[PDB]
């Protein structure tokens, strides 16, 4: 109930992915793999994660 | 190269429902579904991620809604259930029907553990989820997940 | 008069000499690094735009039907039932048939919730083409992640390779896209 | 085994399965001896009917069905699709989103240039940069994966408005990279017809087509320009923001296959000379600078002005085509790909006509084989750079 | 009304309408077509040597078929050409037009397009074939009130 | 009578020795005349029908139809 | 030239079979039912497609030899074996190689 | 390369539509046996062939010879066209290199003072690489391998 | 009837191949016609490009074995890279019929599935090209990457694999030839390849 909850705003920190510095929207959690939308764009993208190199911001 | 005997056929009647761990280039597990047909069993090749709900797919009544391409109306069809319609339409001596599915990823565990309960629970019905991966043909039991 | 002899020894020469240069150069192409994308092995990364498999959030939908109205087909089969007990639109059993879709992707620019995002996913192949109805629960699922397969060396493509790069074979360790971000020039100046 | 020798003209099919990149039409070629008679071209294998579909659709569900006339530069399909309510509405689009359309036209155009040049390669005997030519059209397919998502087709990247989205944080240097990489091989491609004699025996002579009757047949594009005809529509429609670049239309003299080879070789020159050129003057440079800069320096000081958007205006998709007619036009890479749109105050187009760049050029080739003989059909037929997606649509 | 080759070009014997203008400029004209063949070649002789978009249209459905002729002073350089469009005005119930083909060759194939897709016979030009649909085919295609048939590959996938 | 949206049918007698007759066969097939066929605009005197066949669409006589 | 009318479950060929080539005949035309196996064809539902094919083309008389009216006979035809599958009289193969459904999935009937 | 054998044994039987079904199965079989055949010729060492063969490489121009024979079997015995002017031009082709490669082997049958292959080599393994016939032969190698091309 | 396009009950069919020798023949002829898989060069549209794109060096067609052919009878698979219209369908059953019997079909793209953005609003497309060949593996994507369609060409693969020798059988034709007399006129030959010798393009 702690852990990473869908709806809120992320971004990535894995440093060797095409997939950095990318502030995203999480949208469906099943079996740990996290799956965050990123806006950034004119066609929304879903790009799936994991725990292990994602979490969450604190400004907005 | 590798000269597979009939221990396939025993392994899924032993566990009811095993995952398989292909090579992702082509067809080297194909050749335990000819194994597993030359059995007696009715293998049923279809794609796991076409399929939504496999609680409602498999065995239940679901409603397809095909295509209209704004030109018919909704237009509901009501597919049988899968497993028990190929079940009964299917000789009655048979060894019984598998579900081969070849598409293991991108699926959940919860789906993994509803298709092992399912194999377990109604008696001839087995399944051949192809998570994947492997660099020869192994298979696992779904036990854990 | 050997006018024409010796132009013809000539010309014969000049093919020689022209199919040895082009053997020579021909023997130059074995020694570089093949450009082979060795697909099952090799899963090339899509980019952040691909417009692959559409994904669909069945609780973030006002059952409108803007994603109808602007696909060129319109080809999402969206139905529901009006409950006069809370007077909204209340959706039952979204589905997009994926033998028909083209995956421009407008019906997910032109969404008022957010509701229809695109993914990575590509390999879509069926036996059964009716298993291309994908419903709510079907297109609701998590794609395939190609850099999270364990089995694949993920390769970026040609718009992900650092600044000088072509093709992305040679590269060490996740070297990133070509170099700084808009969080940099706010820094500098 | 009935098959018979009489002393009348044969009949050659060359139907609609080609075993090459040859798209999807007969060539009824009669060749008594050698030389070619008569030459009837069957034409429709891939009609589809996109003139009537258009009627039926919006043109913000017609942008994705126009990739599929000229399916190797997609987006000069779009070039017109876009631009066609866009100058009835007079909707203007801004400078960065012109300069964008630049930049994808002109790499469509190398990428069209590509294509054309692999199978005239391996059509005319060289068959070994075939397979060298797919790599920079594969460059060319990754600079569109990342703006328009897709690849040389299915782009949904012009809107009325001018661009869907403004470019990738890496996508200014690479493409730079691409040029700097594509200008020493189009060089390389010139060399390998001109700099072989026997290239250019198979090309001299070979479809002698003359300057006065290009302009009577409709020739357009490189067939056009290898007559002696200096006709490009960028140049003479002032169109698109082309004018603020220095870049000379190619044209020969002659009008053969050797005319039409180095009239496209220099195209793919003068195109990447065009690229580099709008590169350096896009309206706030790539868009990580422009992204910057309209962060840090608040919400003002003209870097959120018109002309440094990509989108002028995103309309609803209720878009109505108002009354009236005209007639747009590109120069694609076979040029004057021309849309005649007579929408009448409704949301979909009352007449879509399709002026196809090589439809009109694809009935000299009975004109053009003439005197020739049977191995310089498929020849001439590359020259003309015939797509049947445009020929039937 | 107005029009810079009307009362220009076309006070030699002609008696051409003038539909007004389009909105890309270009100056429309409206042509009987018992008198198209001299029209035409008279702008032939005046300097439009480039026939492009021999286009066609329906203009209703049950209205009059319309052919559209949009001619081009094609010189050697830019800077916009005078660029006018001919319109020919045909009735449906017999479609027929004096064929352009000895002035403008490319109307070989945009003619044969326009009557594979309205039925609009050209008189003159040598083949008057189906260019898109089937050679065999029966209808015409892009009409507004055209009754497809339900052949079974163009029925829906099932 | 026939507004936007009526399921109309074809009435073959009024349709066969028409100008609307002269576009396509004289061997009209049976998706007209089934009570599916609706109207989705009228422009004066003519009716756009669309049919269930995945097929364009039709303008015709708002005479020539009747609402099933 | 060859007249005839290919598609699945119907191929028409306007001429007779001799051996295994079909010879172009002018005043008949041959009918090859599901020449692939993706229905059943019981005898009762294969006489009553033979018969509703002489129907087809003795209703088809007095037009041309076209390959358009070759193909309008075959479509009739496609409509009355996907009628005749609709109906429940022929079942799909299940002993094919393909299982594709090309004339639609099993469904229930009502609901 | 065994796959692909092994598919085409797997693969059935077509006969172009009034093809000759004896030439047709023979043009293969007759452009394909001598050239086995002349694997006689060949040694792998002194005494590690089949037979010396006193007319060899006589013999093997002589069996080549027959390949034209099955190339217009091949072209004659389709009921197509495309493969009869095919099989012409085949026939066309492979009889205009047979006259070079008999002038390019008569050169070697000069210097080897014969035609058996083991007499055609033992004239050259004396000095190892000197005594090769491409230094005496420069450009009759070229017309060989050009001509065996 | 309860269902409304039912499947049939078979007669029981069984090899019941207890033999192991035979299942590892069984295996080298699956094997061998799975690794070869020699395709048509047949393209007709968009998708043909990206059926291009594999045969070209970044992604390697070859290396799953198949190399393209030229003719239909040399070929083993073929991939329906683009829409079939009316004109294209009875060429495309011609140069599927011309082929050896094990032949497979990959319906690449859209425009072959089910005629993806022409099953609307198009005359002339036919709705997928299973309305015309046996249909292996579906292939979605307008235009299909490469990756898709060497992943369609994997599932094939895996379909090639499942294939008993004893089944063989199933690739049969199973005549039924119901010859009818008709009373339609001939027409002459409207296409028979004079355009400019036609005595109507020299003179008006
Ligand atoms: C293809 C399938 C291959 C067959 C299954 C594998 C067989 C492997 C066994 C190789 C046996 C060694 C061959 C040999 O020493 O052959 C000897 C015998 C007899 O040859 C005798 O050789 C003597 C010496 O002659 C030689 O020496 C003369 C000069 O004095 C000549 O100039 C000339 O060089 C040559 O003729 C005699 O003169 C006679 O020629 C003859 O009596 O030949 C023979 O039976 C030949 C029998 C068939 C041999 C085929 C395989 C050989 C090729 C692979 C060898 C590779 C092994 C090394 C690999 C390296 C590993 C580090
Ligand atoms: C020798 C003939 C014996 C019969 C062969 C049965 C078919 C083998 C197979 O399916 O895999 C095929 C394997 C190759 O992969 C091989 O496949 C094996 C099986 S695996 O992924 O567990 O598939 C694997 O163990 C092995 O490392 C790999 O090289 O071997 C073959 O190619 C067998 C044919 C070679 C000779 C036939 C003539
Ligand atoms: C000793 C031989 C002496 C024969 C000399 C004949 C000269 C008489 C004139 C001969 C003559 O005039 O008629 C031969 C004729 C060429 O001359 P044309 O008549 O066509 O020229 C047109 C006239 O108007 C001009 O004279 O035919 C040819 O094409 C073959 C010769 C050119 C072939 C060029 C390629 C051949 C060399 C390529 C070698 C490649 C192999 C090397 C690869 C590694
Ligand atoms: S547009 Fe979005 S919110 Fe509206 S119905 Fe479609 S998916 Fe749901
Ligand atoms: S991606 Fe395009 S074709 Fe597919 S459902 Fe969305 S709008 Fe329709
Ligand atoms: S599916 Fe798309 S890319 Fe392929 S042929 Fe059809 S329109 Fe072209």
């Amino acid at each position: 109930i702690m852990t990473i909850l869908p709806g809120m705003t992320v971004k990535v920190t894995n440093p060797n992915d095409t997939y950095y510095q990318f502030q995203g929207i999480v949208q469906r959690i099943t079996d740990g793999k996290v799956a965050v939308l990123f806006e950034g764009g004119n066609w929304d993208k879903l790009v799936t994660f994991q725990a292990s190199e994602l979490e969450p911001v604190v400004v907005t | 190269g590798l000269l597979a005997g009939y221990q396939f056929v025993k392994d899924l009647e032993s566990a009811g429902a095993l995952a398989l761990f292909v090579p992702p280039e082509g067809g080297f597990e194909g050749r335990y579904q000819r194994r597993l047909r030359s059995k007696g069993y009715t293998t049923l090749p279809m794609s796991a991620p076409g399929l939504g709900d496999l609680a409602a797919y498999l065995t239940q009544e679901h409603g397809i809604r095909p295509a209209h391409t704004g030109k018919e109306d909704i237009r509901v069809y009501f597919q049988p259930p899968l497993v028990t319609y190929h079940l009964e339409n299917l000789p009655p001596n048979a060894k019984g029907l598998v579900l081969w599915l070849i598409d293991g990823k991108r699926l959940s565990k919860q789906e993994f553990a509803y298709l092992a309960q399912l194999t377990q629970t109604l008696p001839k019905f087995k399944v051949v989820v192809e998570v994947g991966g492997d660099r020869v043909v192994r298979w696992e039991p779904l036990a854990d997940w | 008069f050997l006018n024409q002899i010796t132009n013809y020894a000539k010309e014969a020469v000049q093919s020689a000499k022209y199919i040895g240069q082009g053997l020579s150069v021909t023997f130059d192409h074995m020694r570089r690094r093949p450009i082979t994308v060795q697909y099952p092995y090799e899963k090339l990364i899509p980019s952040e735009r691909f417009r692959g498999r559409i994904h669909f959030e069945f609780d973030k939908c006002i059952a409108c039907e803007v994603c109808v109205r602007v696909c060129p087909i319109n080809l999402p089969v969206v139905d529901w039932v009006f409950n006069k007990e809370l007077k909204k639109k209340e959706l039952k059993h979204y589905s997009i048939d994926f033998g028909v879709c083209i995956f421009c992707a407008n019906c997910v620019e032109y969404c008022p919730t957010n509701c229809l995002s695109v993914t990575e996913e590509y390999e879509l192949a069926t036996y059964d083409r009716h298993e291309l109805n994908y419903d709510s629960v079907a297109m609701g699922r998590i794609p395939y992640k190609v850099t999270q397969d364990p089995m694949v060396t993920p390769i970026r493509e040609f718009a992900y390779l650092p600044a000088g790069v072509m093709s992305g074979h040679d590269l060490p360790a996740g070297a990133q896209r070509a170099g700084e971000r808009p969080e940099a020039i706010a820094n500098t100046a | 085994p009935k098959i018979e020798t009489r002393t009348e003209p044969m009949v050659i099919n060359m139907g609609p399965h080609h075993p090459s990149m040859h798209g999807v039409l007969r060539l009824m070629v009669t060749l008594d001896g050698e030389d070619v008679i008569d030459c009837e071209p069957v034409i429709g294998y891939l009609h589809r009917g996109m003139e009537k579909i258009a009627e039926n659709r919006t043109n913000i569900m017609f942008i994705p069905y126009v990739s599929r006339w000229d399916y190797a530069a997609g987006m000069f399909n779009e070039a017109v699709t876009v631009n066609a309510p866009e100058k009835l509405a007079g909707i203007p689009v801004p400078k960065r989103a012109s300069y964008i359309r630049v930049i994808m036209l002109e790499l469509n155009r190398i990428a069209n240039h590509l294509l054309w040049l692999g199978p005239f390669l391996a059509d005319v005997g060289a068959q070994t940069p075939f397979f060298y030519i797919f790599r920079e059209r594969e460059y060319i397919y990754d600079l569109f994966e990342a703006a328009t998502g897709m690849r040389f087709i299915n782009n949904n990247y012009f809107r009325i408005g001018g661009v869907a989205a403004d470019l990738t944080y890496g996508w200014v240097t690479k493409c730079r990279d691409f040029c700097d990489y594509f200008l020493p091989k189009v060089d390389e491609y010139e060399r390998l017809i001109t700099n072989n004699p026997i290239f250019v025996r198979r090309l001299q002579g070979v479809g002698k087509i003359s300057r006065e009757e290009a302009i009577n047949w409709g020739l357009s594009g490189p067939m056009l320009r290898a007559s002696g005809v200096k006709w490009d529509l960028r140049k003479v429609d002032h169109y698109e923001c082309y004018d603020d670049f220095d870049w000379d239309v190619p044209v020969a003299t002659e009008g053969d296959c050797l005319a039409r080879y180095i009239v496209r070789i220099q195209e793919m020159r003068e195109s990447v000379k065009i690229i580099r050129q709008a590169l350096d003057g896009l309206p706030g440079g790539p868009y990580e600078n422009l992204e910057a800069k309209r962060m840090l320096e608040g919400a003002k000081s003209e870097w959120n002005g018109f002309d440094y958007q990509y989108i002028g205006k995103k309309l609803s998709p209720t878009f109505k085509i108002p009354k009236g007619e005209h007639y747009v036009r590109v120069e694609s890479g076979k040029g004057e790909l021309g849309i005649y749109l007579i929408g009448d105050d409704n949301v979909f187009p009352w007449r879509w006509k399709i002026r196809p760049p090589d439809f009109n050029n694809l009935q000299v080739l009975p004109q053009l084989l003439k005197g020739m003989k049977v191995a310089d059909i498929v020849a001439i037929l590359g020259s003309i750079d015939v797509i049947m997606g445009s020929v039937d649509r | 009304e107005a029009g810079p080759v009307g009362r220009l070009l076309q006070s030699q014997n002609l008696s051409v309408e003038s539909l007004g203008r389009d909105a890309s400029g270009v100056e429309m004209i409206k042509v009987d077509r018992d008198r198209l063949l001299a029209v035409c070649q008279t702008l032939y002789a005046d300097g439009f040597n480039y026939l492009r978009c021999q286009a066609a249209y329906d203009s209703g459905p049950g209205q009059d078929l319309v052919s559209t002729y949009h001619l081009i002073k094609l010189s050697d350089n830019a800077d916009r050409p005078p660029e006018v469009r001919i319109k020919v005005f045909v009735p449906r119930d017999d479609p027929r037009v004096p064929s352009v083909y000895w002035i403008w060759k490319t109307a070989d194939w945009q003619e044969r397009e326009s009557y594979d897709m309205f039925g609009i016979v050209y008189e003159g030009h040598p083949n008057l074939k189906r260019i898109l649909m089937p050679e065999d085919w029966v209808g015409w295609p892009l009409r507004k009130d055209y009754i497809t048939p339900d052949f079974y590959e163009l029925q829906e996938a099932y | 009578a026939i507004k936007k949206g009526d399921l109309v049918k074809v009435v073959a007698e009024k349709l066969a020795n028409s100008l609307e007759a002269l576009a396509s066969d004289h061997r009209y097939p049976p998706y007209l005349f089934e009570g599916r066929g609706e109207v989705v605009d009228i422009r004066g005197d003519y009716a756009q029908i669309k049919f269930p066949v995945p097929t364009p669409t039709v303008w015709l006589r708002l005479d020539q139809l009747e609402v099933a | 030239m060859l007249l005839k009318s290919t598609t699945r479950h119907v191929h028409i060929y306007a001429g007779h079979v001799v051996d295994g080539e079909v010879h172009p005949d002018t005043e008949t035309l041959t009918l090859n039912v599901d020449p692939d196996n993706e229905l059943e064809w019981n005898e009762a539902a294969l006489a009553k497609v033979e018969a509703k094919f002489r129907e087809l083309v003795a209703n088809a008389a007095g037009e041309d030899l076209t390959e358009y009216n070759l193909r309008r006979i075959g479509s009739d035809l496609e409509h009355f074996i996907r009628s005749l599958l609709m109906q429940g009289e022929i079942g799909y193969n299940l002993n094919s190689r393909v299982r594709n459904y090309s004339l639609g999935i099993p469904r229930v009937n009502h609901s | 390369p065994l796959a692909d054998g092994l598919k085409l044994i797997f693969k059935e039987d077509v006969l172009p539509a009034n093809s000759d079904r004896w030439l047709f199965t023979l043009g293969p079989a007759v452009v394909v046996i001598p050239v086995f055949l002349s694997y006689i010729i060949v040694p792998f060492g002194q005494n590690l062939l089949i037979s010396n063969l006193a007319m060899g490489v006589f013999l093997w121009i002589a069996l080549s010879s027959i390949a034209p024979i099955g190339l217009l079997m091949a072209g004659y015995a389709s009921n197509n066209k495309y493969s009869l002017l095919g099989g012409l031009r085949a026939a066309a082709q492979s009889i205009s290199y047979e006259i070079p490669l008999a002038l390019a082997v008569l050169a070697v049958a000069m210097m080897s003072n014969g035609l058996g292959t083991v007499e055609i080599v033992e004239q050259q393994s004396q000095y190892g690489i000197l005594s090769w016939n491409v230094w005496r032969q420069p450009i009759g190698f070229l017309v060989f391998w050009i001509a065996a091309l | 009837p309860a269902i409304l396009n039912p499947i049939a009950r078979p007669e029981v069919p069984q090899e019941l191949a207890e033999n192991i020798i035979l299942t590892s023949l069984n295996d080298v002829y699956d094997w061998a016609r799975l690794s070869s898989l020699w395709p048509l060069m047949y393209g007709t549209a968009c998708c043909f490009i990206e059926f291009a794109a594999m045969i070209g060096s970044r992604f390697d067609f070859d290396r799953f074995g198949l190399v393209p052919r030229n003719s239909p009878r040399q070929a083993d698979l073929i991939i329906t890279s683009g829409t079939i219209t009316m004109k294209m369908a009875p060429a495309l059953v011609r140069l599927y019929e011309q082929m050896p019997s094990p032949k497979y079909v990959i319906a690449m793209g859209a425009c072959t599935i089910t005629g993806g953005m022409f099953s609307s609003d198009s005359y002339s497309a036919v709705r997928g090209v299973d309305k015309l060949i046996p249909v292996d593996v579906y292939l979605p994507g307008c235009p299909p990457r490469p990756e898709a369609i060497m992943d369609a060409i994997v599932k094939l693969r895996k379909k090639i694999a499942n294939e008993h020798i004893n089944e063989r059988g199933n690739l049969a034709q199973t005549h039924r030839l119901f010859t009818a007399k008709h009373k339609m006129k001939p027409v002459p030959p409207i296409l028979t390849g004079q355009y400019l010798n036609a005595p109507s393009r020299q003179a008006p």
